[PDB]
């Protein structure tokens, strides 16, 4: 039925937090992103993680550090979590540097790459941009490698993803709310469909510009976790 | 509110 989540460990929640970007790149400060890695921080820490947080990493220091991650043994822990924060593209999210593929990242915990995790949970949650299309919105005994990840995305693949710089990304403001509410009576699903609909009900773009304005979200969740997942 |  369930994941075992009896272990004596919950697991790692590694967080990496991309707030200033090399000028050569051009890219754009991120304000607002220090919300979401406090808010994420305190979050799981409840949930009995043990967070570690990193900031402006490199697209080099990005890919060591999951691997290093992916290196320790996991034994005695339930899960794994790992949050994402930082610009991005379909299939791409930026070190302070330049691009890292999400997929290289994601494959160092394959259950044949990670044999302390195989079986259990790993979860990629990702704020980042994933396109720059904007939803203008509408008046209303072997297991596969690939087996027991989930990708929690913040927005639909193609899309740009919001964040307000005093109040966070919308993504993460909700999630951290709806697992604060929730994460002591609801399977994560049901939990990130409350986030889905949050997300989508709740916040609406305000902008100067019209190109930029009076827009919304829909986050996309990918799961290939072959069990129900209850944090309590 | 900004874009990522």
């Amino acid at each position: 039925n369930s994941y075992k989540m009896d272990y004596p460990e919950m697991g790692l929640c590694i967080i990496i937090n991309n707030k200033n970007f090399h000028k050569s790149t051009g890219m754009t400060s991120r304000s607002g992103t220090d919300v979401d890695a406090a808010n994420l921080r305190e979050t799981f820490r409840n949930l009995k993680y043990e967070v570690r947080n990193k900031n402006d990493l490199t697209r080099e220091e990005i890919v060591e550090l999951m691997r290093d991650v992916s290196k320790e043994d996991h034994s005695k822990r339930s899960s794994f979590v790992c949050v994402l924060l930082s610009h991005g593209e379909e299939g791409i999210i930026f070190g302070t540097n330049g691009p890292v593929d999400l997929k290289k990242i994601t494959n160092f915990f394959r259950g044949d790459r990670c044999r302390s995790l195989t079986g259990k949970p790993k979860l990629f949650i990702i704020q980042a941009c994933r396109g720059t299309e904007l939803d203008c919105g509408i008046e209303t005994h072997k297991i596969p490698v690939e087996a027991d990840f989930l990708y929690a995305y913040s927005t639909a693949p193609g899309y740009y993803s919001w964040r307000n710089s005093k109040d966070g990304s919308w993504f993460i403001q909700s999630l951290c709310a709806m697992l604060k509410q929730y994460a002591d009576k609801l399977e994560f699903m049901h939990i990130l469909t409350r986030v889905n609909r949050k997300v989508a009900t709740e916040f609406e773009s305000f902008s100067f510009d019209a190109t930029f304005h009076a827009k919304k979200q829909i986050p996309c969740i990918h799961s290939m976790l072959t069990k129900e997942l209850y944090f309590y | 509110d900004e874009v990522d």
